[PDB]
């Protein structure tokens, strides 16, 4: 992560968060926790990298 | 639910716009407690010397 970036997908469905639109991963370092959330959302952690 | 640390605990700064003449001194510096001494600044908008 980072150089080669990642790529998150919610496709349709229920939003990740806001637009949905995938939220790429530049950062180098980086932990990812989603939930499916209640509001069709799933809410992942301002990118802790640890 | 995203959750951050931050910095103004660790740094905090207040400028001065003189007036009257005087005010050779400044009082409490920072609202509250105390400053410390081993790191200063005085700016003139120049960085007044050490």
């Amino acid at each position: 992560w980072n150089v080669n970036p990642v790529t998150l997908v919610a496709a349709s469905g229920d939003t990740i968060k806001g637009s949905a639109v995938p939220v790429e991963i530049n950062v180098r370092f980086s932990d990812l926790e989603l939930v499916y959330c209640a509001p069709g959302r799933w809410e992942y952690v301002k990118n802790k990298q640890i | 639910d995203k959750i951050t640390s931050s910095d103004i605990s660790n740094v905090a700064r207040k400028e001065f716009l003189v007036e009257v003449q005087g005010q050779t001194d400044f009082l409490d510096v920072f609202r509250g407690t105390s400053y410390n001494v081993n790191n200063i600044r005085v700016k003139h908008r120049g960085n007044e010397l050490y």
